């Protein structure tokens, strides 16, 4: 992958090995450049045109601040740059912008979802395709992070467990991410057992924490307030007052003055 | 001059009637053959002054071309012509203002989305939402099944289930029509009779045939000896021969949930409900998956608060807590809270009329 | 102008209410 | 990226970052602001940066975004730091609107500050920009020196 | 009529014999 | 323009002859028995 002139191409060069770290900055000098020209943004003002400074040259634009922000865990470089980086593909609906990064780099990010804790986010892009068998489910590339979420929800961990070790992606498309989606199996099992074990013994944590030494259990317990006793580990979980945000619950004092509120001030509609 | 022009208001819908159905050839020329209407002689010349000259079904025909896949499809296969129309769906929101479109706002959005749920971002209703309050005027016809039809499906992404009771009723009410009842008479109970076995029971087998086809509904009756029963065996067999009917719209994304109650309906049929039970007499039923992992079965439904349970990690002694000290305080108060707004919504209706 | 629009809205609306106001008037 | 770091590219010379996706937006913004929900604090920020020298086009974006949310003091307020951005003579909803609520907010502080000095407009107790939107479509239509125009104004 | 009234399972023959039958051989 | 001003005839009627009957039905409930009881 040469290059050609500007800054968009030279991010080809070191694009083999490593040296992404001079390519994160070659990204704002060569977006300001390419503004001088109307024709940069992929809009309806242009007539049939794929080649460079219109759509073509706008897709590998974003690769260092996508496939390297994967690769060199950075966040910053692909946020609001990926929210830019949709309406480049199609603003409604558009069967030319297929590509072998698009169910690569969408489907990477789908299970980097767990930073904001959000369900609703997660099968909210999958559902802006007017193929999902063809698509999701015929590409293995798209259909993993759907088999996590909905198998990591419904409770069976075995199952979901076997898809990143024995699957097929281990060579190439499996790199960065690792703890993230490895934990997560395991990060529901102490949420879990807040009502479910009143005790656990140290040698069946290997078989479900997958802990083999005592200081990441000791470690995770302090920044979930557990009590740590000898032999095994005693459960508590105890409450406080004013629990988050949602009034009318424990919040406002004397919730009864509504009651008596419904008992009198609703009186008053009744007769006019 | 002036009465003419008023005259020739009602004379748009009029001829529009025999260009729909039989005749479907170029249908997008007519929405530019619409466009002669819609920006001469409405826009550019009327001060915007006007509410009731203004309904829902002017462009309600366009989008109505974009699922045949046959003739139209837009002008081209790119469907790089939505961008403009994407713009024209909305040109009306930017009219809709504080002291314009008391009326016809509340039909904007809706049209709009109805066309999200295979295209367009469906985040943007959340946003919608601070644009989404205003009084409403009147409901006359067909607006009933027209709200929540489409929208029914926005609890397939969310994961929710008692939400889903509420607004399956809107796609029921005044549903059957004289081209409606085949076309979209079918789907308001393919997603009624899902949702029924999501919670409740379905009243009666035979009761849906009025409605929708029985054949239709022949694999959610297969489901409710699987997944209403809790059964993983007999609820794989049966997505198995029925996925060719899994083929119609969004029908395959349901099945999610229809497997993740084989778990939790599962524990049900199983007397995990009752309080002393045992592990070895938990793998008897759920041999079908594995022994060590069957703590996850139960621990994953205490969290959601299905049931509560106390596992033992040596012989597996399941303790179930038993609440019968609810409804005694707050617990009922939630119901209350309705029954307390009941009197005064039919009282005050008898001031309006 | 808004100020001359909405005025006049808020005319029909209440218009219903008040006139059985003075039908129960009358009535007593 | 978040909000906060868009001023970094503010931070060298380009007017056009945001202002050049406005082709198709500046006008539709009264419809498209519902993704400037997350961009809300980004919105002040662009006002107050000297290195950005279209904060005038940014205070004209707030006032759009606010406009259909049914905030009518946002949608005038932060119009008055915008000089002329926008071409009065399309006669749209948006120059319309403005002239009632440009004289309904201007009686706000008029029957109350006039009690103590007479030109309440002059120092910053109220914007004096108000005086320069007061030149644009008010006397757009005073050219005649018609006062049967202005009668309810000065009343 | 729910599912239960349709279901029919018809096995209340063969299990009332079959428990009959195992009784009376184990003594 | 200047019906403006004329804007507030009918706009301020209803508000007057609202409040006017709506406090004046619990004063001729209670004066209903005063004279009902009388005769």
């Amino acid at each position: 992958m040469p290059s050609l002139a500007e800054l968009t191409k030279s991010l080809s060069i070191a694009f083999e090995n490593g040296d992404y770290a001079a390519c994160e900055k070659l990204l704002p000098p060569i977006k300001i450049e390419l503004i001088k020209n109307n024709l940069l943004i992929p809009d309806l003002s242009i007539q049939n045109d794929i080649y460079l400074n219109d759509l073509m040259i706008t897709k590998r634009i974003l690769e260092v601040g996508a496939l390297a922000s994967i690769q060199t865990f950075n966040f910053d470089s692909f946020e609001n740059y990926f929210n830019q980086l949709k309406p480049y593909y199609f603003s409604n609906n558009h069967k030319l912008s297929e590509s072998d990064k698009k169910s690569k780099l969408i489907s990477l990010y789908l299970l980097n979802l767990l930073s904001q804790n959000n369900t609703t986010k997660f099968h909210s892009e999958l559902q802006y395709l007017d193929k999902h068998i063809k698509n999701l489910e015929d590409d293995s590339l798209l259909s993993y992070p759907i088999k996590l979420d909905r198998w990591l929800m419904e409770g069976s961990y075995q199952k979901a467990w076997d898809l990143l070790q024995s699957g097929s992606q281990n060579i190439s498309e499996f790199d960065s991410f690792t703890d993230i989606l490895k934990s997560a199996i395991r990060d529901e099992i102490a949420k879990n057992t807040e009502l479910s074990y009143d005790f656990l013994p140290l040698s069946n944590i290997k078989a479900l924490l997958f802990f083999n030494n005592e200081k990441e259990t000791e470690k995770f317990a302090l920044e979930r307030n557990w009590p740590i006793v000898n032999s095994k580990v005693y459960f508590n979980n105890q409450s406080k007052e004013k629990a988050d945000y949602e009034d009318e619950m424990m919040h406002e004092e004397d919730q009864k003055t509504n009651i008596i509120e419904k008992a009198m001030d609703y009186a008053i509609s009744i007769e006019n | 001059k002036t009465i003419e022009v008023t005259a020739e208001i009602n004379c748009f819908m009029h001829l529009l009637v025999q260009l729909f159905l039989w005749d479907s050839k170029e249908l997008e020329q007519l929405v530019e053959f619409n466009r002669k209407v819609v920006i001469p002689n409405l826009l550019c010349y009327y001060n915007l002054r006007s509410l009731n000259l203004i309904n829902a079904k002017l462009w309600f025909y366009i989008y109505l071309s974009h699922e045949t896949l046959a003739r139209s499809s837009e002008e081209i296969n790119s469907d790089n012509q939505n961008i403009i129309l994407r713009s024209t769906m909305m040109k009306f929101l930017k009219i809709a203002s504080l002291k314009h479109d008391n009326e016809t706002k509340a039909m904007l959005i809706n049209l709009i989305l109805r066309d999200f749920l295979n295209n367009g971002e469906v985040d943007s209703a959340s946003d919608f939402i601070s644009k989404l309050e205003y009084p409403h005027t009147d409901v006359s016809s067909s607006l009933e099944a027209r709200y929540f039809f489409y929208l029914s499906k926005i609890n397939a992404i969310q994961l929710d289930y008692s939400t889903a009771n509420e607004y399956i009723i809107a796609a029921i009410r005044k549903a059957p029509h004289n081209s409606k009842s085949l076309g979209f008479l079918q789907q308001s109970n393919k997603l009624h009779c899902c949702i029924q076995l999501l919670m409740g029971d379905i009243p009666e087998l035979s009761f849906f045939h009025q409605s929708n086809m029985q054949k239709s509904l022949l694999p959610y009756y297969h489901l409710t000896k699987a997944v209403k029963l809790g059964d993983l065996k007999k609820f794989t067999s049966t997505i198995t021969k029925y996925k060719q009917l899994l083929l119609k719209d969004d029908t395959y994304q349901l099945c999610v949930r229809l497997r993740s109650n084989v778990i939790k309906t599962g524990i049900r049929i199983i007397s995990l409900t009752y309080k002393k039970i045992s592990l070895r007499d938990i793998c008897l039923k759920l041999n079908l998956d594995s022994e060590q992992t069957v703590e996850y079965m139960v621990s994953r439904a205490i969290r959601d608060g299905v049931i509560e349970a106390k596992i033992n990690h040596e012989d597996g002694f399941i303790e179930t807590t038993e609440l019968l000290n609810i409804y005694d305080s707050e617990d009922p108060q939630q119901v209350f809270d309705e029954r307390i707004k009941f009197a005064n919504q039919l009282h005050d209706e008898y001031l309006v009329s | 102008e808004q100020k001359i629009q909405e005025t006049e809205l808020k005319i029909r609306s209440k218009t219903e209410n008040v006139r059985r106001l003075e039908a129960q008037r009358n009535a007593l | 990226t978040t909000a906060a770091p868009l001023l970094a590219l503010l931070r060298e010379n380009q007017d056009s970052v945001k202002t050049y996706a406005l082709e198709s937006i500046n006008n539709v913004v009264d419809q498209l602001w519902s993704e400037i929900s997350n961009e809300l604090p980004d919105i002040e920020a662009l006002y107050d940066d000297d290195t950005f020298s279209d904060r005038e086009m940014a205070a004209l974006i707030a006032s759009k975004v606010y406009y259909n949310l049914g905030e009518y003091e946002s949608a005038v307020k932060y119009a008055l730091a915008a000089k002329d951005r926008f071409d009065i003579d399309e006669k749209s909803q948006f120059v319309e609107t403005i002239v009632s609520k440009s004289i309904e907010m201007y009686v706000q502080e008029a029957s109350k500050q006039y009690t103590k000095d007479e030109q309440f407009y002059t120092k910053d107790i109220i914007d004096p920009k108000l005086t320069s939107i007061f030149e644009r479509m008010i006397e757009k239509c005073l050219k005649a020196s018609e006062l049967k125009l202005a009668l309810g104004i000065a009343l | 009529e729910n599912w239960d009234d349709v279901e029919v399972d018809d096995d209340f023959t063969n299990e009332l014999k079959a428990e009959l039958d195992r009784y009376k051989r184990e003594n | 323009y200047f019906k403006l001003k004329k804007l507030e005839k009918e706009y301020e009627l209803l508000t007057l002859q609202e409040d006017y009957i709506k406090d004046e039905q619990r004063h001729l409930k209670r004066e209903l028995k005063r004279a009902q009881e009388e005769v």
